[PDB]
């Protein structure tokens, strides 16, 4: 009654995936706004599909930034692999062999694991979102991927139960924020 | 049954001291805070000596000899991690023993200084020892700035309490609302005595009038329009001395005290001079004219004359404070 | 569908990335969202006013409000001045919230106009977002702005003056892809 309801709910052990069309704006100065909004939509259509299959949930979309968390809403201890295969699928999701999208695009997956705080802010035009430093981190993990090799924070490897094959991403050199907190970054193979 | 209390107040009103009273009354390591004590004593003196030349007119010593003891403390003021040598205790103490240093101290309001001054300096002897172990009062007088918010989980009569001390500074008020949500009642804190000193945050605003305007902010806050504040007119002892002594009238700082008469409902404690009686209540009604305006019966204000460094008084009050949480069914 | 004149406005709070603390006191970052909700929500209380009856709230990027006026139609460029009245709107509120949080937030803005290709997207829960370069800049004119000021482009600079608004040239700022462009600030 004092503070508006704030429909937010903590949620402690999930994996968060972030993707960005590497070099997109380059694609822009070449194609019609329409074919772009289309290529974009096209891509995201197949994304929400590859999304619900690996048991993950898509949060929101920002232009070319499509970020889908995992382990929600109902808790799934499987959060690790989820985002992992999400990126997996996401990589082949840019099969330009059938997507005549123009100048070479690629995702820049940036996964991470930690605790969250999801819900919706405001009272109008609600949009489901995720909030937490960990969530801030997974964003920079996205802002630190190479040619779309999947980034995975050391916390993401501790839930992978060492199943996948990762290599030192030397993150931090790639992105300031990773270095700032000295986070050991890897890369799935 | 769990209750959460937030303490608010101007700068150095005496919040943390209360939260310390709390541990003391409801909760060996006294050898790790000895340091901070000496660091107080340090500032205590170096601050007084410092402001002797700066003041206008100047405050010169009576024993010119001490010019060299002045150069000593002034040669250690910015020194990092002082090792505390007997020389310090010495020259400092002789400086305290000096009449012009006290003279500078009787006007310690024209310059920012801590409250534990009078106290610590009067026991350089007791502090200097190698076996000096801070007693209980010594640990409630040791001043330290609170940076952020800390939760003290204590229990009383099989009923839990959660104390929340917060940065009393201005640069700290940006963290209060981080606890404004679902908290029993607000213990406000004031320095009934600080009615003669400008704040540290700027050196131009009356501490008291800043405590009034602060109370105003919380009392009328859009998230505290339902939460009852239990104002704490603290440092009642200091207020008195300043009052009684008269070396600083109250009506020259708050002219609205000239037309002021003494209250009816007043319950004048046991031979508390009529000069004090009137004063302390005056300082009550300044906070009351605020709680009288808005509120609109959604929340009321329960004042409490107090002395945070009196584990005796503080208990009498945190009991009334334990009462109203049960009585008003808060 | 695609429009020919859609005034896009971003209103971010850099000052929040810091205020957001994840501590055991603030229920781990909650109690500050709880305050950010109290803002965004308090910021939405505008869309339901007479003056901003035509103001549309596109979305919300974390601690960044995204509105747009001019999506209810086929002067012709007046809602630009309306969008600004709304920039001035959020500020009135944003600063007022401070008065009760003892905080000090400042609003940073990036208004612009042109063709935006509004529509929905997604296979699950579709969302209504306005794509287009007009918006590309609208954001880049925010991400590089100044607090308490509104950063408008050349043309926007112009139009705003014919409405009674003075504009000062911040200088040049590289709006990536579109290259180095000249921006101005709306004299408050
Ligand atoms: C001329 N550009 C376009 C023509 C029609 C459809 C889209 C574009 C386009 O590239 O739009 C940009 C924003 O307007 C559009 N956008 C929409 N909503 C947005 C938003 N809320 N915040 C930021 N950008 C947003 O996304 C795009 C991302 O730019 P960003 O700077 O985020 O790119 P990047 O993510 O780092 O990609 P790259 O690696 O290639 O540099
Ligand atoms: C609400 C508090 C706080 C501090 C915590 C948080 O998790 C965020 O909500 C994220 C991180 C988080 O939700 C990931 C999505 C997104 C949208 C990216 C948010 C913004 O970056 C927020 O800040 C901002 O508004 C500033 C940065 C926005 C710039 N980013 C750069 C990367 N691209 C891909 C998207 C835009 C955020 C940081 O703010
Ligand atoms: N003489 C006297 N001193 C008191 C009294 N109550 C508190 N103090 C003194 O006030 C000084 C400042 O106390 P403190 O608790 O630090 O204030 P604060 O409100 O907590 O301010 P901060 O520390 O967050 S910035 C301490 O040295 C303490 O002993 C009192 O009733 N009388
Ligand atoms: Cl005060
Ligand atoms: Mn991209
Ligand atoms: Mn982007
Ligand atoms: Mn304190």
């Amino acid at each position: 009654m004092m503070f508006h309801k704030i429909y937010i709910q903590k949620h402690d052990n999930v994996s968060i995936l972030f993707a960005d069309i590497e070099g997109f704006t380059s694609l822009a100065s070449q194609c019609t706004a329409q074919e772009l909004v289309m290529t974009l939509n096209e891509l995201f259509a197949r994304f929400d599909k590859l999304a619900a299959e690996n048991h993950c949930l898509r949060i929101k979309i920002l232009g070319d930034c499509y970020y889908c968390v995992s382990g929600l809403p109902e808790a799934r201890a499987d959060h690790a692999h989820c985002c992992v295969e999400m990126g997996m699928d996401m990589i082949e999701a840019i099969s330009l062999v059938r997507e005549m999208t123009g100048v070479n695009v690629n995702m820049r997956v940036g996964i991470h694991s930690g605790r969250v705080h999801c819900g919706v802010l405001g009272l109008r035009k609600w949009q489901f979102d995720v909030w937490s430093n960990d969530v801030t981190l997974a964003n920079h993990m996205e802002a630190g991927g190479k040619a779309g090799r999947i980034h995975i924070t050391k916390a993401t490897l501790s839930y992978l139960n060492g199943d996948y094959e990762v290599e030192p991403g030397c993150g931090g050199e790639r992105n300031a924020y990773l270095k700032e907190h000295s986070i050991e970054t890897f890369l799935i193979l | 049954a769990t209750h959460r209390l937030l303490l608010l107040g101007a700068g150095e009103s005496g919040k943390s001291t209360i939260v310390k009273q709390m541990r003391i009354l409801h909760v060996g390591e006294k050898a790790t805070k000895v340091q901070d004590i000496k660091n107080n004593l340090k500032e205590a003196i170096e601050t007084i000596v410092a402001a002797m030349s700066n003041l206008v007119p100047p405050v010169e010593l009576a024993n010119p000899e001490n010019q060299f003891r002045v150069d000593y403390i002034l040669s250690v003021m910015n020194v990092p991690d002082f090792d505390f040598p007997p020389e310090f205790y010495e020259h400092a103490k002789a400086l305290w023993e000096d009449e012009g240093v006290r003279a500078c101290y009787e006007r310690s309001n024209e310059y920012q200084l801590i409250d534990c001054a009078q106290y610590f300096l009067d026991k350089i002897d007791v502090i200097k020892q190698d076996d000096y172990v801070p007693s209980d009062q010594d640990l409630l007088r040791c001043r330290v700035l609170t940076s952020g918010i800390f939760e003290t989980k204590f229990q009383v009569d099989k009923v839990n309490f959660h104390m929340f001390d917060v940065g009393g500074q201005r640069d700290e008020r940006r963290k209060w609302i981080q606890c404004f949500n679902d908290v029993t009642a607000i213990i406000f804190v004031v320095a009934s005595s600080s009615y003669n000193m400008v704040i540290r945050e700027d050196n131009q605003t009356n501490r008291l009038q800043e405590a009034l305007n602060l109370f105003k902010s919380i009392w009328n806050n859009r998230w505290l329009r339902t939460i009852s504040v239990i104002l704490f007119l603290n440092k009642q002892d200091l207020l008195a001395e300043k009052v009684l002594a008269g070396k600083s009238k109250i009506e020259d700082y708050f002219p609205e005290f000239a037309r002021y008469t003494t209250p009816e409902d007043a319950t004048p404690e046991p031979g508390e001079d009529p000069r004090v009686t009137r004063a302390k209540y005056f300082i009550r009604d300044e906070f009351l004219r605020i709680s009288t305006a808005s509120g609109d019966g959604r929340h009321y204000c329960y004042p409490h004359f107090t002395c945070a460094v009196d584990t005796e008084n503080i208990r009498r009050v945190f009991n009334d404070c334990r009462d109203i949480i049960q009585r008003m069914h808060l | 569908q695609s429009y020919d004149c859609v005034c896009v406005m971003f209103a971010s709070i850099p000052d929040f990335k810091e205020f957001y603390t994840e501590s055991d006191v603030n229920k781990e970052g909650l109690e500050c969202l709880r305050l950010l909700n109290e803002i965004i929500a308090d910021f939405d209380d505008l869309l339901s006013k007479p003056k901003f009856s035509g103001v549309e709230k596109i979305k919300t990027i974390g601690s960044t409000y995204m509105a747009a006026t001019g999506l209810s139609a086929i002067r012709q460029y007046m809602h630009i001045g309306t969008m600004v009245e709304f920039a001035y709107a959020l500020v009135g509120k944003l600063d007022a919230i401070n008065k009760h949080s003892f905080n000090d937030f400042k609003l940073r803005v990036g208004i612009n106009h042109g063709p935006v290709i509004a529509g929905v997207i997604g296979a699950q829960k579709p969302q209504y977002d306005i794509w287009g370069n007009t918006v590309n800049v609208a954001s880049r004119m925010d991400s590089t702005g100044v607090l308490d000021k509104i950063q408008v482009t050349e043309e926007t600079s112009l139009i705003l003056q014919t409405l009674g608004y003075t504009c000062t040239c911040r200088g040049i700022i590289n709006v990536k892809g579109k290259g180095d462009l000249k921006t101005y600030f709306v004299n408050t």
